[PDB]
């Protein structure tokens, strides 16, 4: 990461719905692929 | 007698036609879609 | 009815809805190939 | 609400009707789950 | 097949923030939380085994007692993709 | 007249809408749909 | 004509008050702000 604004302005800024990292047809989670546009809203992931 | 009896042939269970109904984001689904709407209908009617 | 089985069977299993012939079946279980209601009813190769 | 006077709405059927298009704000959320396997609490005070 | 194109502009005159969004209510879950470990065998790069009898026999037992597993002739130059069984049941399976 | 329909059939025409997006995603096109639906008959007897 | 805008602007400007406080603190003085913003472009297509 880079600073650029302060750490309240990148912490609102990273919660933004960022793309998915699964696939919703097959039955094994597999990689995301390449190209599939759905965005997922991800939580506890921006906190580690 | 005629009517009132031919309706029960096209009236299918609401315990069935409500969550269908309610998940229609574009009509198929794929198998995770689906299975996910399956375990919602079988705790649906076995319990309503 | 009366079906037999073995002795030291998983008791958690008879504690929700169950299934009388062991594994699970049906046609619900599909997506791609119409030649898979006989693939799970008998074929112990794969997983439940 | 509060002290304003703001629209109601919920568009299902005025549009995203009878279209193959997914209506939007059904989006996902990511949640992560963690557990200890074979800890072993090495303490005669703690083994109780 | 003719085609329809129609080029549009958009702008926010935010000094602030002007629309928040919140997820109010939870539908079904998609994924499955079941067991299902995960086979590192699905890689190549590492240093092997001096003996190709023992890593041959340590990744058939691996397979033994799982569900995914690589497909047995083991494709050179390949992705290495699980055999794709049936239907599911219940969900889409999650890796541990 | 209803002795000599033999296997009559009556229909109508509705049309479904559709929306306009763009991005990497194929255009759209409109579609209409035509259907029929066939004319079930029953007789009523009563004795004397 | 939005076929040809080749990447538009707006702007506006900011002023800030100020408070005349006295004591260790140092003194203070009008400040002001100036921002700008583009355009955001986007297609939309259909087909027939």
């Amino acid at each position: 990461v880079n600073t650029n604004c302060n750490t309240l302005d990148r912490l609102l800024m990273e919660a933004k719905a960022v793309a998915s990292q699964s696939s919703t047809d097959t039955e094994y989670q597999f990689k995301r692929p390449p190209g599939s546009t759905e965005m997922t809203q991800d939580p506890c992931g921006l906190f580690q | 007698d005629q009517l009132l009896g031919v309706l029960l042939e096209k009236a299918p269970p609401l315990s069935l036609l409500s969550p269908i109904n309610k998940f229609q984001p574009e009509g198929h689904l794929n198998r995770v879609a689906r299975a996910a709407l399956l375990s919602d209908l079988k705790r649906r009617v076995c319990a309503d | 009815e009366f079906v037999a089985m073995p002795v030291s069977t998983d008791l958690q299993y008879f504690r929700t809805a169950c299934n009388p012939r062991g594994r699970a079946s049906g046609m619900l279980y599909m997506g791609d190939r119409d030649a898979d209601i006989e693939a799970i009813m008998f074929d112990h190769t794969q997983s439940d | 609400v509060g002290d304003k006077l703001v629209f109601l709405e919920a568009l299902e059927r005025r549009v995203y009707q009878a279209t193959r298009v997914a209506y939007p704000l059904i989006g996902n959320i990511d949640i992560t789950f963690i557990m200890p396997m074979g800890v072993f609490q090495a303490n005669s005070m703690d083994r109780y | 097949n003719f085609t329809l194109t129609q080029p549009r502009a958009h702008v926010d005159l935010g000094v602030g923030y002007t629309a928040v969004c919140a997820t109010a209510a939870l539908r079904c879950p998609l994924t499955d939380m079941g067991n299902t470990a995960q086979n590192l065998f699905f890689s190549r790069g590492g240093v092997p085994m001096l003996h190709d009898n023992v890593t041959e026999s340590l990744r058939r037992i691996t397979a033994s007692g799982g569900r995914l597993n690589p497909t047995e002739p083991l494709p050179i130059f390949g992705g290495l993709r699980p055999a794709t069984s049936a239907g599911i049941a219940r969900g889409q399976a999650s890796v541990c | 007249e209803l002795a000599y329909v033999r296997d009559g059939v009556i229909q109508f025409e509705v049309q479904q809408p559709m929306i306009a997006r763009d991005g990497p995603h194929p255009v759209d096109q409109p579609v209409h749909n035509y259907m029929v639906k066939r004319i079930h008959k029953r007789s009523l007897s009563a004795a004397f």
